[PDB]
């Protein structure tokens, strides 16, 4: 919960980003379960690269951020 | 003196009062007596605290008859193996559809409003004749061909290059990854095999290298080089299984082989030699620090070696 | 917490292994989801081992399968989660029973055998 | 820690202490006598002979029994008949040597039979347990019928694994997949103990033949040694990794032997204060199902069956595989050794009782 | 040589009325060599001969598990089916046998 509080906006988009990250870490079976995402975050931790890919995923999973930037 | 010794040995052999093929049975009495004395109560260590004491109708005070204990049940620290959540085929498809779609959208935006790249027509040798966006299609026909073929090569090359890159990166990861993974092993599968002989080099080599590969803790001890010996193998279950397979299916122990030496190459016919899986269990703590193959001059020595891991019990003399 | 009559419940790692096997089985068309299919498999003799769900409620819709297995001498487990089992099988919906079936020529034969052995060990 | 009491228990506890103590003393005396009169050669020779005999046991007769497999096989104190509980919940009894049935009794237990124990007092009020979640006394007859039940004892909530009769005869131990193991009265058929001392179930009880100390082999791998009298323990979980599916004393209080799921039979609770295993034993490739000894009546000889299709015999000083018994086609789930001589009667997933001679 | 074992079993069962001994003998034979299916088949046959059919079925199943392609086992199974406890799952069983 603490972890979620600090870095994680804990919406659907964030979850998606997290999922993507684990796939890029090198997943096969759907990464891991998420009770409140904390577990997932913990699992990711071994990879040790969280904050970059969510700032990338919003540019892709919609293009709204990109549009904003343009404007 | 030597002769005398030999004679003595022979005598011992015919009917030993206690022989170390099978450990000694006979119960020493003195020790028992001592124990009894220590106890002092005619009963045992267990009952000693009742100490010939009687309250009312035989009852005791130092251990209380009245109370029933409910001691703290020690919860074992179960390792939270986060479950591999799978996906339905359909779910997977949906995921693929959505991510890819998103990517496409991004590209469109970043090729329409962005104009960061520009999408050129993907020629081939069949499109060659019908693509006119890039000029020179009949004007410079061989040049055009070169361009198109070249483009194709690049595409193919790019694909291959990408693959190569992937291979590289994966390789880089793996070394680091292995180093990183010093996980705490919860339970260890073990298998102990014993054999009549292994004067073959090849078999020994196989035992070594495979063990090294599989992080397989254990050992391979034996008596008098040509004599019978034990393999102990310990590790993760799959690895153990693999090892077992290697021992039994892959290696032919009864097969004939050549010993290479400085004097001359000795052919070894060993139809007598064979292998049996003695154990196939789970050990509480794996005290085997690595895979320390050995030879010993005698059985006692071997036993001692085994007991360096507080486990002599693995060897089965038959 | 899981039902007592759901026995033998597989240990975490074991459960995971079983799930993996099922997934492999699903891929190979070696697996048969669901009570009725599982039952059919048992009748046939094709079943190698039967994987049930502890969190099947009402549990007693399940509890014939174990009996059948016993009468057929087929290893059987419960895993804890029906949902998980379903996922493994490749079905978003709750599956409660499944059968990994026999097919000698499978790639995953060895895996299946291992799981069977594990299940047997559990039983007593 | 968390310590209430009961009056019935107290009443019984004193009796237990008396009985245990006197018998224990007698045993000790016997032991003393034995060493005093022993000599290196003859005893050793005898032991060797015994070992040889054990080795050259061969599968004499296999009588099939039940629809499902035979959980329990228990020879009588008289050793004339054997009682054999299947998973079906029927405890058919067989005249041991010929191995022909006397009767069937399906209506008794609805669940899987756990273990059967004949009463150590000759008068055969054999107890049996089940997943049914209750223990049942059966007064046995040769002439009139086969069996007739006396007392059911509904205390355990969950499925029971194993019951035993405390050597006295006045008490029935029952250990179950619930946390507790429970000691009962033979007379009134009501409880007295319940030792909540395991994070999971108690899969096996075994009373020391003096009637003092009971080993509770748990599914946690915490094999606890409870003094009945004190309600307190002298335990070692450090033996096993997997569950402890069986436990049994060498009749000489000298040794407990916990057989495991790990496969390793650990043998301990020794004169030694450090409580160290004089040895472990590698019993069966797969799990161990039953471990027995047979110094009641004769000499001490470990015999064990497992999910490996192999009963096997170990000398109880050395602890060494003196010889396997190929006999069962499939898994072996129970095994009893003849009190008097060499005559094993064991049952399994072969769904047959098998003799060795 | 399973044939000898089979003969012995027959002698035990038929001539003298003690099936148990025969069964034991069969078991011993099986243990002495688990590579061959013949022993298993013999055992199955023996079981069939006496009243016990569930046991026979179980044995057959076991045999199949060990060696699936062996036609004698399949034949035995078919025979068992024909007895008429099921009288159903019959055609399917036949099909399965054919496949294997």
């Amino acid at each position: 919960a603490k972890s979620t509080e600090n870095e994680i906006p804990n919406l659907i988009e964030k979850m998606v980003a997290k999922g993507l990250n684990d796939l890029v870490e090198q997943y096969k079976f759907r990464e891991t379960t998420h009770s409140k995402r904390e577990l997932d975050s913990g699992d990711d931790q071994p990879q040790s690269s969280e904050a970059k890919r969510t700032k990338f995923s919003n540019p892709a999973i919609p293009p709204v951020i990109d549009l904003e930037k343009i404007k | 003196l030597l002769d005398l010794s030999k004679f003595k040995i022979y005598y011992d052999n015919n009917h030993g009062y206690e022989w170390w093929d099978t450990a000694y049975l006979d119960e020493k009495g003195e020790l028992m007596e001592k124990y009894d004395m220590n106890g002092t109560s005619p009963a045992e260590e267990k009952l000693a605290e009742d100490i010939d004491e009687v309250d009312d109708d035989d009852d005791d005070e130092h251990p209380s008859i009245r109370y029933v204990a409910h001691p703290l049940p020690e919860k074992i620290n179960e390792a939270k193996v986060s479950i591999k959540a799978y996906l339905t085929q359909h779910e997977r498809k949906r995921l693929r559809r959505n991510r890819r779609k998103m990517a496409r959208e991004a590209r469109e935006i970043k090729i329409k409003l962005g104009l960061l790249p520009k999408p050129e027509p993907k020629v081939k040798l069949s499109n060659m004749m019908s693509v006119f966006e890039n000029d020179q299609n009949i004007t410079d026909p061989t040049a055009w061909e070169k361009v198109v073929k070249d483009q194709v090569d690049l595409r193919k090359r790019k694909h291959l290059e990408e693959n190569e890159r992937r291979h590289e990166d994966a390789i880089k990861r793996r070394k680091e990854a292995v180093n990183m993974n010093v996980e705490k092993p919860t339970v260890y599968h073990c298998k102990v095999f014993q054999f009549k002989n292994l004067q073959n080099p090849k078999i020994r080599f196989k035992l070594k290298m495979n063990s090294k590969e599989l992080s397989l803790k254990g050992l391979c001890l034996r008596i008098r080089d040509d004599g019978p010996g034990i393999i102990i193998v310990v590790g993760n279950e799959k690895s153990c299984k693999f090892y077992e397979n290697l021992v039994m299916k892959r290696i032919k122990w009864n097969e004939d082989f050549e010993l290479h030496t400085n004097t001359g190459d000795i052919k070894m016919d060993m139809h007598n030699n064979s292998i049996s899986k003695t154990w196939e269990g789970y050990l509480q703590d794996c005290k085997f620090k690595g895979w320390f193959m050995k030879v010993c001059n005698d059985q006692d020595s071997l036993l001692r070696t085994l007991g360096q891991f507080d486990s002599e019990h693995f060897y089965s003399p038959v | 917490a899981p039902n007592p009559k759901a026995f033998p419940l597989a240990d975490a790692a074991l459960t995971q292994q079983i799930l993996d096997v099922v997934q492999q089985a699903a891929n190979l068309r070696q697996l048969k989801k669901g009570a009725n299919e599982a039952t059919k498999t048992l009748n046939r003799g094709i079943s190698e081992f039967i994987i049930m769900a502890a969190d099947c409620e009402p549990i007693e819709i399940l509890l014939h399968l174990p009996l059948l297995c016993e009468d057929k001498n087929v290893p059987y487990v419960f895993v804890p989660s029906r949902v998980a089992l379903g996922r493994a099988c490749g079905v978003s919906r709750p599956v409660i029973a499944a059968s990994i079936t026999t097919n000698d020529a499978s790639a995953i034969k060895t895996q299946i055998y291992a799981v069977k052995d594990k299940i047997e060990t559990l039983l007593i | 820690f968390f310590t209430p009491a009961t009056s019935e228990l107290i009443f019984a506890r004193r009796f237990l202490i008396n009985y245990s103590l006197e018998r224990s003393r007698k045993r000790l005396q016997k032991e003393m006598e034995r060493h005093q009169k022993f000599n290196t050669r003859q005893e050793l020779l005898s032991r060797r002979t015994e070992l040889q005999r054990m080795a050259n046991l061969e599968l004499a007769g296999s009588q099939l029994v039940s629809t499902k497999p035979i959980s329990a096989v228990s020879l009588s104190t008289d050793d004339m008949v054997v009682a054999t509980g299947s998973w079906a919940g029927d405890l058919q009894v067989l005249n041991s040597q010929t191995l022909q049935p006397l009767t069937q009794k399906l209506d008794s237990h609805v669940g899987k039979i756990g273990a059967i124990d004949w009463h150590p007092d000759s008068n055969n009020q054999m107890i049996s347990c089940a997943e049914d979640g209750l223990i049942k006394n059966f007064q046995y007859s040769n002439e009139e019928g086969g069996l007739r039940l006396l007392g059911d004892l509904v205390g355990h909530e969950r499925r029971i694994s194993d019951v035993k009769y405390h050597p006295s005869g006045k008490f029935i131990g029952s250990a179950s997949h619930d946390m507790t193991w429970r000691l009962w009265d033979a007379s009134t058929h009501q409880e007295l103990l319940l030792q909540e001392g395991h994070d999971k179930g108690v899969f096996s009880l075994s009373f020391q033949c003096d009637g003092s100390l009971v080993c509770s082999g748990g599914m946690d791998s915490l094999s606890m040694l409870w003094d009945i009298r004190s309600g307190s323990k002298v335990m070692t979980l450090a033996g096993h990794s997997k569950p402890i599916y069986t436990v049994a004393w060498s009749p000489n209080g000298y040794q407990v032997a916990t057989g495991g799921g790990d496969g390793i039979i650990n043998v301990w609770d020794i004169r030694k204060r450090d409580e160290g295993q004089l040895n472990q034993i590698l019993a069966h490739r797969n799990i161990v199902t039953q471990v027995r000894f047979s110094k009641e009546d004769g000499g001490k000889k470990l015999v064990s069956c497992g999910y490996d299709n192999l009963i096997n015999v170990y000398s109880s000083d050395t602890w060494l595989k003196m010889g396997s018994l190929a006999g069962h086609t499939d898994k072996i789930i129970s095994l009893d050794i003849s009190n008097n001589s060499h005559f094993l009667v064991s049952g399994g997933w072969d769904r047959s009782i098998k003799l060795w001679n | 040589c399973p044939l000898l074992w089979v003969s012995l079993s027959k002698i035990d069962e038929i001539d003298l009325k003690n099936p148990v001994r025969a069964r034991s003998i069969l078991d011993r034979g099986l243990l002495k060599n688990p590579d061959d299916v013949l022993f298993y088949i013999a055992k199955i046959q023996m079981e069939i001969r006496l009243g016990n059919l569930d046991q026979a079925e179980l044995l057959v199943t076991q045999a199949l598990q060990k060696f699936p392609s062996n036609a004698l086992l399949w034949v035995e199974q078919i025979k068992l089916f024909k007895h008429g406890n099921k009288s159903s799952l019959k055609k399917t069983i036949f099909q399965d046998a054919l496949r294997r």
